[PDB]
């Protein structure tokens, strides 16, 4: 009923310490990925996530 | 020697080329700042 709760499981094979919020879906079909993208803002004060993964 | 036969006539056919391509908006322009300066918000 709401948008949007994203989960994570990081390369360790474990889910990130907590989930994250899916912000939206930009409907533009990415030309060379031919792929929609989802930008989900996540809290990362634990200084764990890093820009890009 | 008896056989089912369908006589041939001229049958109009409106089927035509099926050819693809990429899709795009109209309605898909961009946003370019015309004023240099910091991004405030």
């Amino acid at each position: 009923n709401g948008k949007a709760k994203v989960s994570l499981i990081t390369s360790d094979g474990i889910k990130f310490p907590q989930d994250g919020t899916l912000e939206f879906s930009d409907v533009t079909v990415d030309q060379t990925t031919g792929s929609i993208t989802l930008r989900a803002i996540f809290p990362n004060p634990d200084h764990t996530m890093m820009p890009g993964m | 020697p008896a056989v089912g036969v369908v006589t041939v006539k001229t049958e109009p056919l409106q089927i035509t080329t099926e050819l693809p391509g990429r899709t795009s908006a109209y309605r898909i322009a961009e946003v370019r700042p015309q004023v240099s300066g910091i991004i405030l918000k």
